[PDB]
C-alpha cells in the first residue's frame, strides 16, 4: 500500500492529533507528516514516523502538565543551563566536568526551574536566548509522580530521584531549582529509565557538589498499557494511538 | 578583535539630512542586530532603532519614527543612520552598537552639530617651555566642535591633558592641549602636537619648541 | 516608557573601598522568557560607553571580578568591591526587555585623593599669534586634588574679570587629579601695552595664594 | 460581537459614569471609552478596560470622601511630597534612604494633608506643582475607616496603619501630616493590602524617624461584594457595575 | 549661568513708543513665563506682566493694559516690552524676570526717561591730588540720567565712589566720581576715569593726574 | 490688589546683631493649590533685586544659611541670624499667588558702626572748566559714619547757601561707612575775584568743625 494514500488516509486523525498539540509541536509535527506522505521509500518514511511518535507524544506530555514544548535544537543544555541559572557556579562547573567533558552537553527532554520572584516587551533577539521552562513548584509536580507510583504499571515505567541536598522554605522562593524530565513512547521501558539512570544519579551528584537543587523524572508508556493508565490523560492516548501508532501499524504491515 | 566605527558628516545645516555609517570589523554583521544610540550632555543616553540585517527589519523608538531611518549593507558590513529634518535637537553623539540579545560593544561614536555657522579651520600656536617642563597646543578659532589632538603623533600619550573646547564670545570653539615631559628631555625630543579638525578637512602638525 | 532612576548621581570613594550603585525602573523588567534584561555600562571620560555586567548579574569578557550585579524585578545594585583609580566615569544602568530601551541618568563615580597643590605654568603668546593680530596667554594648573580652584589673571597687579575663559579636566584615570586651562585674551595693541603678566593660584593645598608670571 | 457595537449599545451607561466623575477623571475615562471603541483587538480593547475599570474607581472614591483626583501621571511621589511638605528634613530623608532608593519613588493614589493656618489667582504655571490634596482632618477620615471595619467584609478588605509618633493638638494644627491612601477594584483583595504593607509598614517607621507624623490605608473592593458593602457609597457602586464591569463581562465573553 | 539683559532706548520724547528688549542667555525662554517690572524711587516696583513663549499667552496688570504689550522671539531667545503713549509716569527703570513658578532671577534693567529733546554729552573735569591720595571725575552737564563711570577700564574698583547725579538747575545732571589710592601709587600708576552716556553716545577716556 | 506692608521701613542693626522684618497684606496668600507665594528679595544698592526665600520660607540656591523666612497666612517674618556687612540694601517682600504681583515698599538694612570722622578733601576747578568759563569747586567727604553731616562752603571767610549742591552714597558694602560730594558753583569772572577757598565740615565724631581750604 502506497505511503501516500495512507497518509490520505488517516489525514483526518492526523489533523485532529495535531490540533491538540502545543503550536510549535503541531508545526514540527506538519512537516514530518508531509515528508511521510512524500518518501520515497519504506526506510525512509519508517524513519520521519518514529520522529513523529516520538515528537508528538512530548508535545501531549508537555500539554498535560503545563510545560511548554521546546523542540530539539533548540531544548536546553547542561551548560547552557548552568551558565543561565547559576554564572557564579559556572566556574566551578567547568572543572567538576573537565575528565567528563560529555556531561556538560547533556540535554533532558524537560528542563524545569521553580518561577522566583525576591505585553510590548522585546520580541526578537539575533541569537537562541536560552530557554527557561518556569513551572510554579518543583514539589507540587515531584509530589504528584511520586502518588501515581503508588496508587494514591506506573510503579515499574519510571524512577523519581532527587539530589539529597537541603533547601528552606525561604530557599525555595529565593534559590533557582532544577526538574529535568525523561518522556519516552518506546517499546522497552526500564529502558529509558535505566539507561538515563546510570547517567543521571551520577549527575545529580555532581549537581549537589557544586550546591545546586536539582530534581529528576524519567519515565516511559508503551502501547500495551490500559488507555487509563498513561501518563497522559486517557483521552489523548485516545488520540496517539489513532494517529501516530495506527501510522507505524500500516509501515511494519508493508514493509 | 570587535569593533564599531561609526563615520558621518560632522557638520550640516538645519533643515537638511544627514547620513551616518556603521562599519563593523570583526564579525559579520548579518549575525547581529545592530543600534543607534543618541547620546547628548543633558538629555542623557536615547536609544533610537536597532535592524536587523539578516532579513531586513527595523524596529525604532516612536519618538524617533520619521526621525531615524536605519538601513544596513551586509556586503559592505556597514550600517547607516538617516537623520532628516535637522534640528538643534539633533545635534548630538551617536554611536552604533553590537547586539547579541543585549548591547555590548560600542563604536568611538560621531559627532553632529545642525547649524548655518558653516566649517572654519583651527589655528595653531605654540606653547613653549619656560626637573619638570610644561608645554602645548592653543588650538584656536574654529567652528564645527570635534577637533582632534595628538602627540608625536600618538607616541607621547602621559602626561597629557587636552581641555574641553571653550566656546568663546566671537562663538567660535577654542581648545588647549598640554603635556609634561622631564625638563632635561627638552631639546633632545622633538614634540610635535598633530591636530586634526575634520569639518573644515584641516590637518596640522606644528612643532613646538623653546 | 520605561523610567530608569539612578542614585545617587555622583559617588564619591575613596581608592580600595567598596561603592554600591542602584538603578531601579519604572516596570518589571522581567520578561516573560524568563530572563531579565538589566545591564550596566561604565563610560570613561571622553570614551565611548563600555559593557560591565549583562543581564543583572553576568560579568562580561575581561571584566575583573571586584563588579558585581544584584537585583530582580525593579530593585537593582551594582557594587565594585575595590574601588580603583582607573575607575572614573559614569555608570549608567539600560533596560534591554522593553522598547525602547531606556538608560539611567548616570551615576558619577570620581575619587577621593590625598589633597595636591597645583604645578602652574603660563604661556606667552607665540609671534605667530602676535602676527594675526591677536594674543593669548595662558595659565596652566597641573595634576591636582581637590577639584576647587581659583584662578586669578593680573595684568600689571591689574585684577580683570570677564575677559578670561577656563576649561578643567575630568579626573585623571593613573592618579585622579585634575587640571585647569585659563585663557585670557587681549587684543596685540593691548598686549603690547603692558609689560608684566602673572597668574594667581588660589586652591585649598597652597596655604597661601602662589603667582607665575613673566615679562615681554 | 463587534467592540464598536458593544460600545455603542453601553454608551450611555459610560455617559452616566462620566457625569459623576470629578473632571479630571471623566476627561481621561473619556478618552479610555473613545479606545476602546476604537480598538483592533480584544487584546487591546481588554487593556484598555483594565486602566478604565481602576481609573473610574478612584475618580469615584476621591469624590465619595471629598478628596481631589490626581491624574496618574502628576500623581506626587514620595520625594516630591517629603521635599514640598517638610524642606529641612528632605536633606536627611535623602540620607536614610540612600540604601534603599526605591523608597524615594513611591506614590501613593492619594497624598493627602490637614488643611494647616498658624478667584483672581496665578491659574498657569511654567512647571507642574506637586499637588497638595487638603482634607479638613485627617484624624476624622481615619475614624471612619476604623470604625467600618468594626461595623459601627471591611475589616478584612483594607489595613490602616499610622506611625506611632506623637502629635500635641497644637502641633496637629501646627504642622503638615500625611494621609497615603492605596484604592484598588482588582479581583484578589487580599492582594492589596498585604504588597503593599511589606514595603509600607517600613515607611511609617522611616517618616517617624525622620519627625513625620505620617498616616497610611489601603483598601479594595471587589465584584462579588454587597453593592450595601463598599468602600464607595451603593449608588455609585451601582453605575460602575452597569458601565465598566457590565464592559469587561461583553470582553470575556468575545476573548 | 542665568541672566536677562535688558537693552533699549534710554530717552524718547512723550506721546511715542519705545520697544525694550529682554535678550535671555542661559536658558530657553519657552521653558518659562518672562516678567516685566517696572521700578520707580518713590512709586516702588510694579509688576507689569507676563508673557509665556511656548503658546504665546500674556497676562497684564490691568492699570497697563493700553499702555504695555509683550511681545516675544524664542527663535532669538528674546521678549519685548513696548510702551507707547509715553508720559512722564513712564520714566522708571525696567526689569524682565524669570519665572520658574516663582519670579527667581532679574536683569540688570534699562532705564528709560520720557522728555523733551536732549541727547547732552558729559563734560570730564578731572579732580586731582592737592600717605592716601583723593582723585576724581567731574563729570558735567548731560541730560538723560544713564551714565557710567569706571576707572582704569574696570580694574580699579575699590576705594571708589561714584555718586549719585545731581540735577542742577540749568536742568542738566552732573555727577562725582572719586577715588582715593595711596600717594605711592600716586603718579606711579595711571588713573583713566571711562565714562560712558548711552543717550548722546559720547564716550569719554579722560587721564587724571596730579 | 493685595497690598503688601512691610515693617519698618528702615532697620539699623549692628553686624552680628539678629534682625526681624515683617510683612502683612491684605488678603490670605495661601494658594487653592495648597501652596503660599509669597518670597524676599533683597536689592543692594544700584543692582537688581535678588531672591533670597521663595514660597515663604524656600532658601534660594546661593543663600547662606542665616536667612529664615517664617509666617502663614498674612503674618510674615523673615530674619537674618548674623548681620554681616554685604547684607545691606532694601529688602522687598512679595506675593505671586494673585494677579498682578505686588512688592511691598522695602526695608531699608542700615548697619550701626563704630563711628569714624570724615576724610575731608577739597579739589579746585580744572583749566579745562576755567577755559569753557564756568567753576567748580568740589569738597569731598570720605568714608565716613554716621551718616549725618553739615557742609559748609566759604569762599573767602563767606559763607554760602543755595548755590551748593551736595550728594551722598549709600552705605558701602565692605565697611558700612559713606561718602558724601558737595559742590559749590560760581562763573569763571567770579572765581578769579577770590583767593582764598575754604570747606567747614562739622561730624559727630569730629568734636571740632575741620577746614580745608587752598589760595588760587
Amino acid at each position: 500500500e502506497p505511503i501516500a494514500i495512507i497518509c490520505d488516509g488517516i489525514e483526518g486523525n492526523m489533523k485532529q492529533l495535531f490540533s491538540v498539540l502545543p503550536p510549535d509541536c503541531a508545526r514540527e509535527c506538519e512537516v514530518l507528516f508531509d515528508d511521510i506522505r512524500n518518501s520515497p521509500t519504506h526506510s525512509t518514511a519508517w524513519k520521519h514516523a518514529l520522529r513523529l511518535k516520538g515528537t508528538a507524544y512530548e508535545g501531549l506530555f508537555a500539554n498535560c502538565y503545563g510545560w511548554q514544548y521546546i523542540p530539539e535544537d533548540i531544548k536546553p543544555s547542561l551548560t547552557m543551563l548552568i551558565q543561565t541559572l547559576f554564572p557564579d557556579k559556572f566556574e566551578d562547573f567547568l572543572d567538576r566536568t573537565q575528565l567528563h567533558p560529555e556531561f556538560r552537553d547533556l540535554t533532558p527532554d524537560f528542563s524545569l526551574t521553580q518561577k522566583v520572584h525576591f505585553v510590548t516587551e522585546r520580541k526578537m533577539f539575533p541569537l537562541p536566548e536560552t530557554p527557561l521552562n518556569e513551572v510554579h513548584s518543583i514539589e507540587r509536580i515531584m509530589e504528584n509522580f511520586t502518588r501515581l507510583m503508588h496508587g494514591g504499571d506506573y510503579g515499574e515505567r519510571g524512577i523519581v530521584e532527587g539530589n539529597h541536598m537541603r533547601f528552606s522554605e525561604e530557599d525555595q522562593l529565593e534559590t533557582r531549582q532544577l526538574l529535568l524530565v525523561e518522556v519516552g513512547f518506546q517499546t522497552d521501558i526500564d529502558g529509558k529509565i535505566r539507561t538515563d539512570h546510570k547517567k543521571w544519579k551520577d549527575i545529580l551528584k555532581l549537581l549537589e557538589l557544586l550546591g545546586i537543587k536539582c530534581s529528576f523524572v524519567a519515565c516511559a508508556d508503551c502501547s500495551s498499557t490500559p488507555p487509563d493508565r498513561w501518563w497522559i490523560t486517557e483521552d489523548r492516548v485516545r488520540i496517539l494511538k489513532n494517529s501516530v501508532s495506527f501510522l507505524f501499524n500500516k509501515l511494519s504491515r508493508n514493509s | 578583535e570587535v569593533m564599531l566605527v561609526e563615520s558621518g558628516a560632522e557638520l550640516v545645516r538645519p533643515g537638511a539630512l544627514v547620513d551616518l555609517s556603521c562599519k563593523a570589523s570583526g564579525f559579520n554583521i548579518k549575525d547581529y542586530y545592530i543600534h543607534w544610540v543618541k547620546q547628548r550632555p543633558e538629555q542623557g543616553l536615547e536609544w533610537i532603532g536597532w535592524i536587523d540585517p539578516k532579513n531586513v527589519n527595523t524596529i525604532y523608538d516612536p519618538k524617533f519614527q520619521g526621525k531615524a531611518t536605519i538601513t544596513a549593507d551586509t556586503s559592505s558590513n556597514t550600517a547607516y543612520l538617516r537623520l532628516s529634518s535637522l534640528t538643534s535637537e539633533d545635534t548630538a553623539v551617536y554611536y552604533c552598537v553590537r547586539d547579541v540579545n543585549y548591547l555590548d560593544y560600542w563604536g568611538q561614536g560621531t559627532t553632529l552639530t545642525v547649524s548655518s555657522a558653516s566649517t572654519k579651520g583651527p589655528s595653531v600656536f605654540p606653547l613653549a617651555p619656560s626637573g619638570t617642563a610644561a608645554l602645548g597646543c592653543l588650538v584656536k578659532d574654529y567652528f564645527p566642535e570635534p577637533v582632534t589632538v595628538s602627540w608625536n603623533s600618538g607616541a607621547l600619550t602621559s602626561g597629557v591633558h587636552t581641555f574641553p573646547a571653550v566656546l568663546q564670545s566671537s562663538g567660535l570653539y577654542s581648545l588647549s592641549s598640554v603635556v609634561t615631559v622631564p625638563s632635561s628631555s627638552l631639546g633632545t625630543q622633538t614634540y610635535i602636537c598633530n591636530v586634526n579638525h575634520k569639518p573644515s578637512n584641516t590637518k596640522v602638525d606644528k612643532k613646538v619648541e623653546p | 516608557d520605561i523610567k530608569m532612576t539612578q542614585s545617587p548621581l555622583s559617588l564619591p570613594v575613596s581608592l580600595g573601598d567598596q561603592a554600591s550603585i542602584s538603578c531601579r525602573s519604572s516596570q518589571s523588567l522581567v520578561h516573560s522568557n524568563g530572563h531579565t534584561y538589566l545591564h550596566w555600562y561604565l563610560q570613561k571620560p571622553g570614551q565611548s560607553p563600555k559593557l560591565l555586567i549583562y543581564k543583572v548579574s553576568n560579568r562580561f569578557s575581561g571584566v575583573p571580578d571586584r563588579f558585581s550585579g544584584s537585583g530582580s524585578g525593579t530593585d537593582f545594585t551594582l557594587k565594585i568591591s575595590r574601588v580603583e583609580a582607573e575607575d572614573l566615569g559614569i555608570y549608567f544602568c539600560s533596560q534591554s526587555t522593553h522598547v525602547p530601551f531606556t538608560f539611567g541618568s548616570g551615576t558619577k563615580l570620581e575619587i577621593k585623593r590625598t589633597v595636591a597643590a597645583p604645578s602652574v605654568f603660563i604661556f606667552p603668546p607665540s609671534d605667530e599669534q602676535l602676527k594675526s593680530g591677536t594674543a593669548s596667554v595662558v595659565c596652566l594648573l597641573n595634576n591636582f586634588y581637590p577639584r576647587e580652584a581659583k584662578v586669578q589673571w593680573k595684568v600689571d597687579n591689574a585684577l580683570q574679570s570677564g575677559n578670561s575663559q577656563e576649561s578643567v579636566t575630568e579626573q585623571d584615570s593613573k592618579d585622579s587629579t585634575y587640571s585647569l586651562s585659563s585663557t585670557l585674551t587681549l587684543s596685540k595693541a593691548d598686549y603690547e601695552k603692558h609689560k608684566v603678566y602673572a597668574c594667581e593660584v588660589t586652591h585649598q593645598g597652597l596655604s597661601s595664594p602662589v603667582t607665575k608670571s613673566f615679562n615681554r
